[PDB]
This record gives C-alpha cells, structure tokens and sequence, in this order.
C-alpha cells in the first residue's frame, strides 16, 4: 500500500561543506505518506470581545515517531577528523501538526 | 527475553552486549534485528531460521570472519544487510544469493581482496552497495553486470589502478557513484558508457595524469570532483557532454592551461575557483555561464576584465582576482550583488571615479600591493555600505575621505608619500587602522 | 604422521565441479588447504605446497587428502567443501562452495 | 474535481450560553476540510555542529481558509442581549503547516 504512512531508505553523499575532506556515502531514511484522517478546520463561536485562533484545526502529519542519534567520521586535510551527526527514523505514524 | 534491549514496533536491539551467537528466545516475528557490536565469528547453518519475517539486519562490528551458504536462507523479505568492519576477506557470494528482496547491502570496512565471478547474482531488489575501504585491486565488471537496478556504488578507498571499457555498462539505473582515494591512473574511453542516469561522480585524491575523456558519455551530471589529482590541462569543450554540471572540485592540482572556452555553456555552475593556471592568458570566454556566485582567478597572466562581466553575471556575489596582471578595470556597475572584492597583487595604476560607481551591496574591497598612483575624490562615494579596505602598499599621494564614513576597517600599510592626514570627522566608525608615515594615528 | 583425511560425498555421485579442503584454528577465519575441479587441476596453498596433496576417486566421491610430516603449526579442525555449478573459477576461496561438511580434528604434538 | 479534496461545506447549528438566558438561532457556519494531494514527508537534515538544532525538515500540507469574515450575530436575549462573532470561512487552500 504506497498510499499509507511507512519508511523510505536512501542514500545520501555527505560532504563538509569547506574544509578539505573525504565525502562519504550514509543511508538515511524518510517517512513518506498520506495519513488516512482529512484535515479539518471549524470556525469558532466566541461570546468574548477578546481575539482567539478564530479556527479549530486538525492536520494529521506522517512523522517520525522513534529516533536514533548517529554520527560518523570524516577524515579532512592535515589527518584532522571531525564528527557529523544526524538521527536514524525508525518508524512513522501520523500525528496532530500542531501538537 | 534476552539480556538485551527490545522495543515496542516489532525491533529488537542487541548491540555490544558480549554475544558469541545469535540470540534466541526471542519473538518469531521480528522485523529488525541488531547484533553490530558483539563478538560472533560465524553464522551457523540454521542461523536465522527463528526470524522469517526479518527485514533489517545488522552485523557491523561482529567480527565475522565465516557465513554459512545456508544461513541467510529462509530470509526472502529480508531488505536491508550491514557487514562492515568484519573480517570477511571476500564478498559472501553463495551465502547471499538467497535474498530475492534485499535492497542495501553493506560491506566496506572489510579486507576483500577478491570478488567471485557469479557474486550477487540474483540479488534482482539491490540498489545499494557499499565496497569501501577494501583492498580491491580491480572493478568487478561482471559480478557488477548482473545488478541492473543498482542506484548507488561506492568504491572509495581500494587499490583500483585502471577502469576498463564497458565496466558499467549495465547499471543504466545508478544515479550516485564514489571512486576516490584510490590510485586510478587511466580511465578508457568507454569505461562510464551505460551511466546515462548517474547524477554524482567522485574521483577525487587518484592519480589521473590527463583529464578524463569518459565523463562525455554522462549526460545527467550534476557534481563532479577531482581534486588532489596530478591533472595539468583541461583542454577544451571538456564539460561539453554535462550541460546539467552545478558543482565542480578542481581546486588542487598542478593546473597550468585550461581551456579559454574550457568552462563554456555551462548553465547551472555555481562555484568556479581556479587557483595556479599560469599559462592562462585571456579570461575564460564563459558564455551561458549566468548563475554564478563565485569566481576565483588566481595565479595567471590575465591582462585585462572585460567589460561585459557581471552585466551578464548577475547573481555574482564573490569576485577574486588576486595576483595576475589586471592593468585596468572596467566599470562595475551592474554589480548589484557584489558582496566582496579581492584585487590585491595586481597592476592596478588608478582608480577612477567611474570605476566602482553603482555598487550597492559591496561589504569587502581589497587593493593591496598594488601600484594605484591616484584615487579621484568621488571614487569612493558612490558605494553604499563599507567594511574593509585596503590599499596597501600603493602609490598614493592622497586619499579621499567621502563616502567612507560607514567604514570600519581601514589598510594603507606602507603607502608611503602619502603626507597629507586623515581626521576623525569623516571616517567615525574606523576602530581599526594602520597608515604609513608615523603618529598619523594622533588624533584618532 | 601417516595421516589421511577422507572425505565423503552422499548427497549426488556425478562430479561436482570443484571439491576443497579447508582449515579453521580455534575462532578464526577459514583458509584453505587445497583444491581440485572437474578436469583434474590442482591448487595447494604456499603453507601447505609440499607436505600435503589432494587427490580424489571421482566414480565413488572419496575424496583423500594425504598429510606427512605434519608441522606443530598444523593444528586445527578440517572441513570438506564442494560445489557444484560452474560459474567460478576454481580457487582457494572459502565462499565460492556451496556444501560444507562437519570436519575433523588434527591435533599434531611432536 | 475528485471529491475527496478539500471543499468547503455548509453545517448548521445553533449558539446559546447559559450565564445569561437567551433563545438561539441558525447559524451556517461553513467548513473546510478534504485531503491535499501532495504528500507529506519528514528527512533527516546532517550538521556538523557540535549540537543540532531542528533536527527534522518536515513538510506536510492541510487546507485551511485564506478569506474569511467577522460576521456579527444579535442574539437577542431575555431585555438585555449580546453581539455574537464568528468567522465565517467562503474558501479552501491547502498550506503548509508549520507557516
């Protein structure tokens, strides 16, 4: 079901954006999807003369739901290394936007 | 139920915890497995025969050094299979045959030395490969030959010494392609046929002694390098099969000739940094060429700019110039987003008013070791903000203070003859500056 | 020591396309001893060039391998490997065989 | 059109607080709601600082009004009263979220 909230791999070049280094080949991955609930926005009745978010909204989002923090090592001019540092998804799952 | 870790979604963790096997007990379905950083030399027969459902399994750091042809069998949803830093001294090619629907194999980090001719074959899902920091000593053009739908190869790292023709001639569906840090000395001229969809190739830190011929059969390139290369010459209409080029790294190597229309119909560079082409005579006749945002020159014989330069260079924003023999300049206005200038070490004699007139968002100007005999009052005052500006080492008898009150960082270093001073109520923002003469300095 | 290392093949008779031997010391990797394919061609390794040989009884799949004057080096845990398509070309590799036996141990003292 | 995309429907109801009797209406409040046709993603962005900030680029689109109005409602009571306000919705757009 290509329709439904699941997880994507891909490869990505990674390459410090300066400095003389080494790019390296990572794999990533995307959460990639349409949530099955319909966005939904509500006017609101207010008796108050004051202002309010004149909307009531729902907006269901395919995101990350579990994370992995993941680093790797480059090697750059002069045998000087440094560290680059992303987060691994695991899962997905369709959640409140403004939440 | 293992000593190690689990997790909710069908995954299950079991890094560095010490195993010598796999861990049994666990649930028959499992969708991840994870057993990197344990200390198993082997893969038994009946191995994975308790996972059937697996889809991701990782063994990166086990240290394995034997893979039983029938250990992987039974995993035929398995799609994602990291081997790196073990001891594996060639590519498991019957252990892995079995993988119908595997789609990322990783294997760098190993020794393989030796790539068996019926290797990955059957593996119709693949699309990722890793081989890097092996000691391969050749490309495996036929074990490559049965991946068609392989969509990224990386071979940094190895011993590779020359690329035959044909060697990627099946892999029409690869898109991402590394060969660095190897000592590849000769490409042939066919040796890229077939990549009609490659979109990155890296040959950077080889030993290429011509420039490559093969990269004309790439018509999809979008980034290319080669740097710390022994390429000397870049000889003409090099790009003219990659008009799709954004990103080149040519910026180490003993350049002494490119080509004057070398960088030519090139519509979607961006970074175009020479540095050491002495040879060069003319400025590159980079006609097409309007999306640059930096253009380096540095090293040559360039006697003169013309006068077209950024009227067609619109979105020019780093201008560098240094060294080189400019005599005169041409006038800059349709410059808009000239942020900095660097024309030091050149033969630069004068500036006239009409010279930097119209320049708006200018922020950097440099004019160092120059020979600038005179400057007209008004030459300064077109330009809107200032921050630096150095005129060192030039032949200035006087120096105009309008339009130089938002300076901040001001140079006239050894501009000796220039008697007549300065004062405070022109330039006001200056907190930094050094002039010729001495105690010039007294009133600030 | 007058050693021989049989070996048996019960699953199918007519002539795999290449059959080994291989040695493991304890935990390490699997490096091979020798090898013979269909034609008759052999292959020892440089540890192993004159003290051993390798020879076979294709029509019974007995396959010996001959050990004299074993060296103390010469512990370890043998293993009987074969295969049977030809899409390789026949060599000292331990992941080009698709059948792998249980092996033996050889422990030489003196 | 495919229906399942964002349209705007009309719903009614009635408004009454209970602090101060009053005897209600019909009010048409307008609704948006639907699915946006593109997909929702979320990547992993790589930093080479020593701490990241942000670390998901997400772009997940819902429709929700661009035009709308301040319509007043006398809601007569009791004889004292009040002035309603509700924001009453006349079109549908999908737009990014997070903006």
């Amino acid at each position: 079901d290509p329709r439904r909230c699941m997880r994507h791999h891909y490869v990505d070049s990674i390459s410090h954006p300066l400095y003389k280094c080494s790019s390296k080949m990572v794999l990533l991955a995307r959460c990639e999807g349409h949530c099955s609930q319909a966005s939904r926005s509500e006017p609101l009745v207010s008796f108050s003369t004051v202002l309010k978010q004149p909307f009531r909204s729902s907006c269901h989002c395919c995101r990350p739901q579990t994370s992995k923090l993941k680093a790797l090592r480059l090697r750059c001019s002069g045998g000087m290394r440094l560290t680059a540092t992303y987060r691994y998804i695991l899962s997905c799952h369709c959640e409140e936007c403004n939440s | 139920a293992a000593p190690c870790s689990c997790d909710g979604d069908r995954r299950v963790d079991c890094s560095g915890k010490g195993l010598t096997a796999v861990p049994e007990g666990l649930s028959a379905f499992t969708q991840a497995l994870d057993i990197s950083m344990n200390n198993i030399t082997q893969l038994p027969e009946d191995a994975f025969k308790n996972f059937p459902f697996l889809e991701e399994l990782q063994l990166a750091g086990n240290d394995l050094s034997f893979i039983h042809p029938k250990a992987l069998s039974g995993l035929k949803e398995l799609k994602v299979l990291t081997l790196q830093n073990n001891q594996l001294k060639t590519v498991p090619s019957e252990a892995i045959r079995g993988l119908s629907a595997l789609q990322s194999l990783r294997l760098d980090a190993n020794h393989i030395t030796s790539v068996p001719e019926d290797s990955f074959e059957g593996l119709v899902q693949l699309r990722h490969l890793w081989l890097d920091d092996n000691s391969l000593t050749e490309v495996p053009v036929h074990p490559l030959s049965n991946l068609p739908t392989l969509q990224a190869l990386t071979l940094a790292l190895n011993k590779i010494s020359s690329i035959p023709d044909f060697a990627f001639t099946n892999l029409s569906s690869l898109v991402v392609l590394h060969l660095h840090n190897n000592k590849i000395r000769s490409l042939s001229q066919h040796c890229f046929d077939g990549l009609d969809n490659l979109e990155t190739l890296d040959l950077n830190y080889n030993n290429l002694g011509e420039f490559p011929q093969a990269i004309k059969a790439l018509p999809s390139l979008k980034e290319l390098g080669f740097h710390s290369n022994s390429i000397s010459v870049i000889p003409d209409g090099a790009f003219d099969g990659n008009p799709l080029l954004r990103t080149i790294h040519l910026y180490d190597n003993p350049l002494s000739f490119v080509g004057n229309s070398a960088f030519h119909n090139l519509s979607d560079l961006h970074s175009l940094v020479i540095r050491g082409a002495s040879m060069v005579q003319q400025f590159p006749n980079l006609t097409g060429t309007v999306h640059l945002e930096s253009l380096t020159l540095t090293g040559t014989k360039i006697s003169s700019i013309p006068n077209n330069l950024c009227q067609e260079q619109k979105m020019l924003r780093t201008l560098d110039l240094s060294y080189n023999n400019i005599r005169d300049l041409p006038s800059f206005n349709g410059c808009h987003a000239l942020e900095e200038i660097s024309l030091q070490r050149n033969q630069i004699y004068q500036i006239k008013e009409g010279t930097f007139q119209g320049l708006i968002s200018l922020r950097i100007l440099d004019l160092s070791r120059n020979l600038i005999h005179e400057i007209h009052s008004r030459a300064f005052a077109t330009l809107g903000p200032i921050t630096n500006l150095d005129v060192s080492f030039n032949e200035l008898t006087s120096f105009p203070t309008e339009g130089l009150n938002g300076l901040n960082q001001l140079k006239l270093v050894g501009n000796f003859k220039l008697k007549e001073a300065l004062a405070a109520k022109d330039f006001v923002n200056l907190r930094s500056l050094s002039v010729p003469y001495a105690y010039q300095c007294c009133a600030f | 020591g007058s050693l021989r290392l049989s070996c048996a093949a019960s699953g199918y008779t007519y002539s795999p396309y290449c059959m080994g031997w291989f040695r493991q010391a304890p935990g390490k990797a699997r490096e091979g001893v020798a090898t013979v394919d269909l034609d008759g061609s052999t292959i020892y390794a440089d540890s192993v060039k004159g003290r051993f040989t390798i020879s076979q009884d294709n029509a019974k799949n007995t396959l010996y391998l001959q050990m004299n004057s074993l060296k103390p080096e010469d512990t370890a845990m043998y293993y009987c490997a074969s295969r049977t398509r030809a899409g390789v070309t026949c060599g000292l590799n331990w992941a080009i065989f698709s059948y792998w036996g249980q092996g033996t141990q050889v422990t030489v003292s003196s």
